[PDB]
RNA sequence: CGCUGCUGCAGUUGAAACGCCCGUAGUUGGCCCCCCGCCGCCACGAGGAAACGGGAGCGCUCCAGGCAGGCCCGUUGGCCC
RNA sequence: GCGAAGGCCGGGGGCUAGAAGGCGAUCAGACACCACCGUAUUCCCGGCCGUAAACGGUGCCGCCCCGCGGCCGGCGCGCGCGUCCCGCCGGCCGCCCAGGGAAACCGGGAGGCUCCGGGCUCUGGGGGGAGUAUGGCCGCAAGGCUGAAACUUGAAGGCAUU
């Protein structure tokens, strides 16, 4: 990722992560944007696996409160959750 | 700035209403922005009416109601109280109040 | 629900009008019928305006509506 | 958008995917052109002869069971009509509201709509005749029109 | 109504002008 | 009345990434539009368009991967002459390094930059950035 | 200094460091400390103070507004307002928004790509009332083309080469370096082809 | 993975039966409706709703950075239980404007991730989370408005019975990801969480 | 001075949508055939005065200049418009 | 070609209101408002006129565009089945998330526009002078349509807030 000069080493700065449901980058004040994480769990004695796969919703997304619909499908089609 | 999105008349799909005249000012105003009230009283006062009614010979006479439908022009309905100014907030409002 | 396009649902698309859909197609069709006279069955438009008489009994058996032909004498079903 | 009105109206046909012949239907392409052809002698409109064919008999798309369309078939056999039907159609309501217009002189909304009609007449006429499928010489006057239908 | 007033007024000015046209022909 | 189709389809592939969409569908398919997408889908801007058969103008299904911020389209197609295809370039796009022109040329229907190489001038369909 | 926000503490404690990692991670930041630690730079100007009044039973009531604009001088920038009744505490309040509101600056090539970065990433566009700005990349000889004020924004962000085009009143001072400010702030939200790959523990506000 | 027998608890719950208005974002959720018109909620889908709001819960590291918050007087009794069952804290009644974006509020609070119970009531909560980064969950009826609510769980909401019982469910799985309690066992009946 | 707006103005209320409808010139036209004929189009050609402008070389003491100069490409005075 | 009202012309008609006129009360003065009487007018037929805050102060055709309603006219679907229900098309609308805008607000656009280019016409370019002068065309007239300049001036105006 980043902007490579022609040496080739990036030279940009921060990099910013991409919303997971539209991949609009999270600004930097985008203090609407949320980052929340879903647990992975065993096949029985469910419980925390140590790893939690992290999905970006910006604050765009939130305002249509598509995100409740997207997360559900994001997981179904990533499997993962669902 | 325009006050109301209404117009202060309910014209829609229109460009002209029947006009009618103020009941008490006698200005021609467009059927749409007149203020409309129907009133179904009683032919007399209900502190006459219990006195009307004793004196009835008839079996069973109920004092007959008066129907009429009071078209007010704005300066009219402001002036005797139909319509009231109110605030930009409740300008909106549309239920009957009151 | 993944419900995508190009490949859409047909209970939906039936809802939506015949030309706003992927492939503008027919909302009518043909009606296999039997009259009250003849038990051979004649094939009829399902929104025949026109005046359809019976191969058999004289009177017409179509009466022309806003949508659907309505029919006067006996009436079958779904045509193969 | 309608052409002489502010009205927006979609109320059209849809034509089938298939453009091949329905298996039900058994009509061959000499039969239903024989019956275009009877209902030419009846004098029945091709938008007529369209919809008989669909409704008595079960061809709903001619050209599906044919390879032509009613026109097409009345062209090949010269039993064309002479005016196309469409300006003949126009011809005929100008025609009409005219006539009332003889009886009433103050029917000056019917006086509008005869503007409108007759400007169709001279449009689909003017198309008509760089197609030629009118005479280059054909003109539609006004006073004329109740001899030319 | 100041604008309907003024209208008034400029065409009393503008029938009197024509009028004064008039007599010098 | 409809006189321009990319106009109309390429409104139609920004309205929906705005929204954020995964498939949109073009109510009119015309040759030149499927052409626009392929030089999109090939840079990556977008990713598979459909052509559905209507047996009539035809549709398309363009799915969006959203990596698109405005794809215009410069109406008349205007005469870019070779000494010109970087005067449009500042004026319509965001950086000479980011951004594509599409200019139809007797070649054929290619980005400025290919063009620039090729030292030919064509006429400008349209702006995808 | 005493920490409030999970951020503040983080920071004196080195548990988050540079903002770059908090702009990443697109968290606001309450305390100025949080800026002062970030930054021992020794650029901070007042853009203009004006005068403003109400009119009440006594008249007018006059109170100052400041707007000042305070910038590492490359990489991030920061415009900020307050108000009061004199102007020295006014400055004050806002140069204390001007650090809560600093922002990345993302700083690209006009073309000329080799070392240092040196005009905007890509046209840059922002709007504050009628002031409407765009800032255009440029070649490296050719310097900051623009306004005094908005230049000095340019300078504050470090922004080398930039022609800006600035349309509306923009003698109103607050839009026009507002407007300059909403340009800069959105860099780092466009999509460019070079962002365009994809990737908890990490998190700045995982820390608990 | 819907149990057997829900007719003694989400069906007793009277989580079902929803409200007579339908939003476009809960129209997944609902599936048929009543004569009368009430939308009736489809109970897999609340399985798969309840479990997925014990994901984001048993990601957070502290529970009682973890807040929850509901005005509705039915409500008090159940979300004092889910803070009694795993600890996270509670916010009754009003939340109070600027809770969240105030450091002079003598309360001010930095919830890692939010409950409301309703965006009916508990609005508030979710408007100010957004100024802050802050998720919200929630439980939501038919007429629900999905903005800034990251996680929706379709929930009754209605009957005090139904608040109570969603969050017994919530809070018995979110107690068994964690692995704190057993999994998979034959323990409170919800009727403590119902006031 | 984007207060003339091709780029690039504005017209709900700041100035400004004709009261409406038909309508000729004018302007503008859905999709559609891979292969050529004429277009426009675009690329590069020739061929076209210098001055000027841009530009090569050259210390008029610098300079505005001027084509000079140095034992020298066929020493220059090119080349672009 | 049509085009409210007022007006005009040649006839009919003449109840009601009622420009003008007259009048009683006012008030410093009202000749005005208010009361009373009242001519043109109002109304009809045959022509003129060509104007209105003729308004949604928003040209026309075309495209996508977010929910939640109401009404309206067709059409179809379900069900036992009721002017029920869900849609579809067309019209009238309310509220509105984005989006836009100087805001007011608009969102069936005033959105998809400084990131500025779907097509066609019309009009404006600080305030006045002035919609005047003059010429033209048109009308019976009233006047319509077209339409300046000399000259004067630092604001006029929009929408918001105390």
């Amino acid at each position: 990722i980043g902007m490579k000069n022609s040496s080739g080493v990036v030279v940009d700065a921060y990099i910013p992560r991409k919303c997971s449901a539209t991949n609009r980058l999270i600004g930097p004040k985008d203090h609407a944007a949320v980052q929340l994480s879903v647990a992975r769990v065993n096949d029985k004695g469910k419980m925390i696996e140590n790893n939690y796969v992290t999905f970006a919703f910006c604050g765009a997304i939130r305002s249509r409160g598509g995100v409740d619909s997207a997360f559900m499908l994001l997981a179904q089609e990533h499997g993962l959750m669902e | 700035p325009v006050k109301r999105r209404n117009n202060g008349r309910s014209k829609y799909n229109c460009g002209h209403t029947n006009i009618v005249r103020c009941q008490n000012c006698h200005r021609c105003v467009p059927k749409d922005k007149v203020i409309k009230r129907f009133t179904i009283r009683n032919i007399v006062d209900n502190t006459i009416a219990d006195d009307v009614l004793n004196a009835c010979v008839i079996q069973g006479f109920a004092i007959p109601k008066l129907y009429n439908k009071v078209q007010y022009c704005v300066s009219c309905s402001i002036h005797n109280h139909i319509v009231r100014v109110r605030s930009r907030e409740d300008r909106k409002i549309r239920t009957p109040p009151k | 629900m993944n419900v995508d396009l190009l490949y859409p649902d047909p209970v939906e698309e039936q809802r939506k009008h015949k030309l706003k859909r992927l492939v503008q197609g027919p909302n009518s069709y043909f009606l296999e019928i039997k009259c009250a006279g003849c038990q051979d069955i004649v094939v009829v438009y399902s929104h025949a305006n026109t005046p359809v008489f019976c191969p058999g009994c004289t009177s017409q058996i179509s009466i022309p509506t806003g949508g659907k032909c309505a029919f006067t004498s006996q009436v079958e079903r779904y045509r193969q | 958008g309608r052409m002489h009105s502010k009205g927006k109206g979609i109320s059209r046909s849809a034509i089938p995917y298939t453009r091949a012949p329905a298996p039900w239907n058994k009509y061959t392409p000499e039969d239903v052109c024989e019956q275009i052809c009877k209902l030419a002698k009846k004098g029945t409109p091709p938008s007529r002869i369209g919809l008989i064919l669909r409704d008595q008999f079960a061809i709903g798309q001619v050209k599906n069971v044919t390879g032509s369309k009613i026109v097409r078939i009345l062209k090949a056999k010269g039993l064309a009509p002479e005016i196309p039907e469409d300006l003949y159609c126009m011809i005929k309501k100008a025609v009409a509201i005219r006539k009332h217009l003889e009886r009433s002189r103050r029917d000056k909304d019917s006086k509008f709509r005869l503007i409108l009609v007759e400007s169709r007449i001279h449009r689909l006429a003017r198309y008509y005749r760089q197609a030629r499928r009118l005479p280059p010489t054909f003109r539609y006057k006004s006073d004329q029109a109740a001899a030319l239908l | 109504m100041r604008a309907k007033w003024a209208k008034k007024r400029m065409r009393k000015l503008k029938r009197k002008r024509r009028h004064m046209k008039a007599r010098s022909k | 009345v409809r006189i321009n189709v990319l106009r109309d389809a390429l409104k139609s592939i920004c309205n929906a990434q705005r929204i954020g969409k995964k498939q949109v569908i073009v109510r009119p398919s015309s040759k030149v539009i499927i052409e626009f997408l392929q030089l999109m889908q090939k840079n990556g801007y977008i990713s598979d368009f459909a052509v559905v058969d209507n047996h009539r103008s035809n549709r398309i299904v363009v799915n969006l991967i959203g990596r698109l911020n405005k794809a215009g389209v410069i109406s008349p197609r205007f005469d870019i002459p070779a000494n010109d295809i970087e005067k449009w370039v500042v004026n319509l796009l965001p950086s000479r390094l980011f951004g594509h022109i599409i200019l139809t040329t007797s070649q054929g229907i290619m980005d400025h930059i290919e063009a620039q190489h090729r030292q030919i001038g064509g006429k400008v369909i349209g702006y995808f950035y | 200094w005493h920490p409030s926000t999970k951020l503040g503490r983080l920071v004196k404690a080195g548990k988050i460091e540079s903002l770059y990692d908090i702009f990443k991670y697109s968290l606001p930041i309450k305390e100025t400390e949080i800026i002062d630690y970030f930054f021992p730079k020794s650029a901070e100007e007042v853009c203009n103070i004006m005068s403003v009044q109400k009119q009440t039973t006594a008249g007018q009531r006059t109170r100052f507004r400041a707007h000042v604009i305070v910038g590492n001088r490359d990489g991030f920038i920061g415009y900020g307002a307050g108000v009061s009744k004199e102007v020295a505490n006014a400055i004050k309040k806002a140069a204390k928004n001007a650090r809560l509101n600093i922002v990345p600056v993302r700083r690209g090539f006009w073309g000329g790509k080799l070392g240092d970065p040196h005009t905007v990433s890509s046209k840059l566009s922002g709007k504050c009332g009628s002031v409407r700005v765009r800032l255009i990349p440029a070649p490296r000889g050719a310097g900051i083309v623009a306004s005094p004020t908005v230049a000095k924004v340019l300078e504050f962000a470090g922004v080398s080469d930039v022609f800006t085009r600035q349309s509306g009143h923009s003698r109103t001072l607050m839009n026009s370096v507002g407007a300059v400010y909403n340009a800069l702030k959105s860099s780092y939200s466009i999509l460019t082809p070079d962002l365009w790959k994809k990737e908890h523990v990490q998190d700045i506000r995982t820390m608990s | 993975q819907l149990k057997e027998a829900d007719v003694k608890k989400m069906l007793v719950a009277t989580t079902h039966l929803g409200v007579r208005n339908i939003d476009r974002r809960m129209q997944f959720y609902i599936f048929d409706r009543q004569k009368d018109g009430t939308f009736v909620f489809n109970l897999q889908k609340v399985w798969a709703k309840i479990v997925f709001a014990a994901r984001i819960l048993v990601t957070i590291d502290d529970p009682a950075e973890i807040a929850v918050v509901a005005n509705r007087p039915d409500a008090q009794r159940a979300i004092l239980k889910f803070c009694k069952y795993t600890h996270a804290t509670a916010f009754p009644g009003r939340f109070i404007p600027g809770n969240f974006t105030n450091r002079m509020n003598p309360n001010y609070c930095e919830p890692r991730l939010l409950l409301v119970n309703d965006p009916v009531v508990d609005r508030q909560a979710i408007l100010e989370a957004s100024y802050v980064n802050i998720p919200t969950i929630s439980l939501c009826n038919s007429d629900a408005n999905l903005k800034f609510i990251d996680v929706a769980i379709p929930c009754n909401n209605k009957t005090p019975m139904s608040i109570g019982l969603i969050y017994w469910l919530l809070a018995r799985e979110v107690l068994r990801l964690k692995g704190s309690i057993s999994r998979t066992e034959e323990d409170v009946k919800p009727d403590l969480f119902v006031a």
